[PDB]
């Protein structure tokens, strides 16, 4: 996710489901598109598997 | 579930996807919408009886599929919007049996400036270890609990001069980790970065 | 890592009115 | 919600209940300091008798007895609780403390840190101010022998090592069970006061000089009598408005607890009906 | 719309109460034969909301500011009528019955109260982190409430009872003597620009003011008035 | 309303009137009633919208 | 009300318990299908509870006068049912274990007892 | 009730009788069930009247 | 305890008196603080920290939630540990050395490590 | 005046505002405190408060 | 013994008659435990109390 607090503590895994869950105004819409966007070098490789 | 056959049309055909649901409390209301113009007799909180099924069919899709099917995967980022920091209410529980861990993003620790404001004691990921490189495992493997008791400790001790060495030792490593684990918006930390910053 | 993190924290710069009397008991010095 | 709301309810009643005996307990102890800063004070009266008398027939030279002459260094004795729970007994204290050391500045003075309770050496290790020597666990209770050791101390730093060119004494005043205030009295270099209208061994100036330290022992004996009553006066205070504040707590508390009761019987009924209706 | 789409002008839009709009919505629903939701609010309480707000919004070359006052019933943050409304909110005020019986006009809930510019790219650094340092300092002392309540600031430790003397202090500066203000109380009202408010932030969560008495940051809105009540008192 | 009414007539005739309503949370309590004997669905603390 | 309009007497009409009345009530509104009002209660507590109250009244010179046990539910004076029941009573008597050990009967604690005459 | 009845054959026959019921809970629960299938209307906690 | 025989019996009613002295003076230090509690109850108040932590384990399925290898406590040890903690014959080690270790060789081996 | 009636409730001493303001308050309090069916005329209730 | 539960702390300052009503009271409360399938006959139940 290029978030520490959570590739470190709650890691995600392709294939897991990952709830964000919180109040209004908490960031929870930055770290799903701070997942989506650390997500960039790895289209960059052409690699489907990656 | 129009995001989810659009991302499922990939995953059988061996590619990787990554869901996000933003937020399917609101697919909730909707369905609530159209149950109660249909006049289907709701269930608790005026919620249909499917609710739950409503998240299931669709957060269950989200798999990692075998070789044999391709190899594919959709991972879920579902969000959920919780009423007055209460993750234990309905669709949020339902949301949360549903799915294989949590990030419950807590409002008193976002303005701690303890952000991305992962609450360590309530969130969990049920794939743990498997899910992370194996340096990243060693480094980190039992930070979420350090960081939970931590946060145990700090609430015990508040007020408390008696601390034993090991108990001051344990306070300061815990503020140390939760500084290290602050991170600002839209500045992503590539894995290397961040097994040398857990490190 | 351990070596270069000892070698950078060498460099590293961290930001861190009542009188009291005894009484005499004769009226002059 | 309401499981949140009785919680906090059974909270507040176990800090109503400590608070109160806390109350109770400290409303004893304020009759045993006051005792006991009365048993004291014949001593007093009587030691003070004998070293006017002494200083009558004294030279009344003794360094205790004049300023010196360019004064830099005055000691200041904080007196203040070894436990909480006391509401602003500390608080004033150190208050007063400050407002003796911008006096002494004032003046040109450099105030020196001797502190007595565990409150005032965390008070003064937050502000980076250090302290020459500390002792701890008798503001509660204290006995002779711990004023004993202070006034060695403080009359040794006088007569001084770097030393005091002056010290005073910062403690609390119980003037009464409703009042006490925080009050600073130099307890060195001594007025030499004149007031109108005997034999001596082994002579006045010898036994006045044996005398004079065993007058500031036991004076700052009753300022710590004095601290101890006044803490205890400021416990039962504390304690019955932290025990009323628990109490209104409580009352807050049950009636929210209450709302949500029948808020959640009311939506219960609304969903029943809500499902009858529809069939 | 006309004015935004057609004219091409500058839309302001004030909505006095956009709650009464549901409330209204909720009625009718009852008298439709629509199911109720929720807490008897209408199913389609969410669609009329979209239907109503989205409209609102600016179209690229053309602007509309909107500002909605919002009756949340009973008190009740979480009644659905507000908790639909916040999604459709770029900045929100928050304005809190605590807040206001404690004399603090506008009695803006700070820690409940958000925007989506304040982020150090469009606001700047210095303004998000004075901000920022204000929000941790009364999230703090929204922490310390029971204490407070039950022992009050002198059972606290120093570390924190210097952070809620502050807090204290950066709540009751927070207070602004409105000009709307001025046929309850009479006193003119004042105006703080931006720059002056982040420095004066700025200085207040540093300490540099924790010597003043709390009355002189109260309904005074600004550095030059806060000195000059500070004389005053 | 009766009340109301009867002051209205007042009001609109250049007479100056002052209304007591006591109580009118009583009032509401009959609403409600009426309401749900009509069964409609109630909504906060039983009251109608 | 025949003791006082026709035989001229005054009476004490004693409840016990008024709760079980009001509740009584409830149940009735439940079996005939009406609809329940804000925390079960049937809608019409309020007219029921002033059609049993404001009976209760002085005619003629005479009066009766009633002595209600009221169960509060939960210990809550908030609740519908003591909330309506209290707006018709004028006084209360309250009867203490504290005291009654102590030998002082009728046993009335004087402190949470209270009257609207003490005026 | 068959235990109440069976005691109660015991009670009128000049014998003491001890009934202990275990749970009543689960009786109104049992009741509940019953009368909510049966369409009567429900009540506070879904209990018919 | 005609079942689970004596000893485990009193040592888990013990322990279960332990957590629930714990559980009503949690709101009291929470507010008060510890320091002020009763010097037997500051005891007791140890004990329990000490007893939460090791009814913890690291369990072999929950192996992908710590790194760490699962262990396995027989019961005869289970009671001996419980009943030297409720007697107060591990108050000395650090709390910390009493989680997710699984015995008392581990208890040991742990409280070396600190 | 019934803000700070709760801090000196309890508090051994306060400032010289601090006491005025209390004792102020208190006696206007007791001021503004009326019997029943006595309703002053509006020139009375200026003096009165004056 | 119920209200002077919270003064087992400070057993120390209190009356004596306060410290002989906490200390029987508390082994009243011993007394009153009891073990399971095990009642006693009113006259063991009498002696105990006694
Ligand atoms: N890690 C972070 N560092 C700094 N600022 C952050 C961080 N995460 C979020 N924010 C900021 O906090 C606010 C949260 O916005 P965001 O869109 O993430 O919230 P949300 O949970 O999706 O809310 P909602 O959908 O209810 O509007 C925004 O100002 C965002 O810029
Ligand atoms: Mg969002």
């Amino acid at each position: 996710t290029g978030i520490k607090a959570i590739d470190a503590m709650t890691p995600i895994g392709r294939g897991q489901r990952q709830l964000i869950i919180g109040d209004r105004k908490t960031g929870k819409t930055a770290v799903c598109v701070d997942t989506i966007l650390n997500q960039r070098e790895a289209w960059l490789t052409g690699d489907p598997k990656q | 579930y129009t995001g989810s056959a659009i991302g499922q049309h990939w995953m059988y055909n061996g590619k990787h996807v990554l869901i996000v649901f933003d937020d399917l409390s609101k697919q909730a209301d909707a369905y609530r919408a159209i149950s109660l113009l249909l006049r289907r007799p709701p269930g608790r909180e005026a919620f249909p009886g499917d609710v739950f099924y409503l998240h299931s069919r669709l957060l269950e899709r989200c798999a990692k599929l075998s070789d044999e099917l391709g190899g594919g995967s959709m991972t879920g980022l579902p969000i959920i919007e919780t009423k007055a920091n209460d993750i234990s209410a309905f669709i949020p529980t339902n949301v949360i049996s549903i799915t294989d861990g949590q990030c419950f993003l807590e409002s008193d620790l976002f303005n701690q400036g303890v952000r991305p404001a992962i609450n360590v004691g309530v969130s969990v990921s049920r794939v743990g270890g498997a899910a992370q490189i194996k340096a990243m495992k060693e480094v980190a493997g039992s930070l979420r609990l350090d960081l939970s008791q931590y946060r145990e400790l700090e609430a015990f001790a508040a007020f408390a001069s008696d601390l034993d060495a090991a108990s001051k030792a344990q306070l300061d490593r815990g503020a140390r980790l939760v500084e290290l684990l602050k991170q600002p918006q839209y500045s992503p930390l590539a894995v290397e970065e961040q097994v040398v910053a857990i490190f | 890592l351990v070596s270069v993190i000892n070698e950078f924290k060498k460099g590293f710069q961290a930001s861190d009115l009542e009188k009291e009397s005894v009484k005499v008991r004769k009226p002059a010095p | 919600t309401l499981r949140e709301l009785r919680g906090r309810i059974r909270s507040a009643g176990s800090i109503k209940k400590i608070t109160k005996a806390q109350e109770l307990i400290a409303t004893s102890r304020i009759a045993k300091a006051q005792a006991r800063v009365e048993a004291a004070r014949p001593y007093a009266a009587e030691i003070t008798n004998m070293l006017t008398e002494l200083a009558g027939a004294s030279a009344l030279d003794h360094p205790l007895l004049v300023e010196r002459k360019q004064p830099k260094r005055a000691g200041v004795l904080v007196v203040s609780s070894d436990r909480g729970l006391c509401g602003a007994y500390n608080a004033n204290v150190l208050r007063r403390a400050e407002e003796l050391f911008s006096l002494l500045r004032d003046e040109g003075k450099d105030p020196v840190l001797y502190v007595v309770g565990r409150k005032a050496l965390g008070y003064f290790s937050f502000r980076q101010r250090t302290v020459v020597e500390s002792w701890t666990g008798f503001s509660e209770r204290p006995t002779y022998e711990n004023a004993r050791e202070i006034a060695d101390t403080l009359v040794n730093a006088f007569m001084a090592i770097l030393g005091v060119d002056e010290l005073h004494i910062v403690f609390t005043e119980f003037r009464s069970m409703l009042s006490q205030t925080a009050v600073a009295r130099r307890a060195a270099p001594m007025e030499v006061e004149y007031v109108g209208e005997y034999s001596f061994e082994p002579d006045p100036e010898t036994l006045f000089d044996a005398l004079l330290p065993r007058y500031i022992a036991t004076r700052v004996y009753a300022a710590l009598l004095e601290a101890a009553a006044s803490e205890s006066a400021s416990r039962r205070r504390a304690m019955k408005s932290a025990t009323d504040n628990a109490d209104d707590l409580i009352k807050a508390l049950t009636l929210a607890a209450n709302r949500e009761r029948q808020a959640q019987i009311t939506q219960e009924i609304s969903e029943i009906v809500g499902g009858a209706n529809a069939l | 719309e006309f004015f935004r789409d057609e004219q091409g002008q500058d839309v302001l839009l004030f909505i006095d109460n956009i709650f009464r709009f549901t409330q209204a919505g909720s009625e009718v629903s009852t008298l439709l034969g629509r199911m109720p939701s929720a807490v008897g609010y209408q199913p389609t309480l969410a669609d009329e909301m979209g239907e109503l707000q989205e409209r609102i919004t600016s179209t690229r070359g053309r602007s509309i500011t909107s500002m909605q006052a919002v009756y949340v019933p009973a008190d009740d943050y979480t009644d659905p009528a507000p908790a639909t409304t916040f999604a459709h909110l770029d900045a929100t005020t928050e304005l809190s019955r605590a807040v206001f019986s404690k004399g603090i006009f506008p009695a803006v809930d700070p820690l409940a109260s958000s925007s989506t510019i304040l982020d150090p790219a469009i606001v700047g650094d210095e303004h998000y982190r004075v901000a920022q340092e204000v929000i941790r300092i009364l999230q703090r002392y929204k922490d310390l409430q029971d204490i407070i309540a039950i022992l009050g600031i002198d059972e606290l430790s120093e570390e924190d009872k210097q952070l809620v003397n502050r807090a204290r202090r950066i709540e009751r500066f927070l207070s602004q003597n409105m000009m709307a203000a001025e046929q309850f109380t009479g006193q003119p009202g004042s105006t703080v620009p931006l720059k002056e408010t982040i420095e004066a932030f700025d200085k207040l969560t540093k300490g540099e003011f924790d010597h003043l008495p709390e009355q002189a940051f109260f309904l005074i809105g600004g550095l030059d008035d806060l000195a000059k009540k500070a004389e005053s008192l």
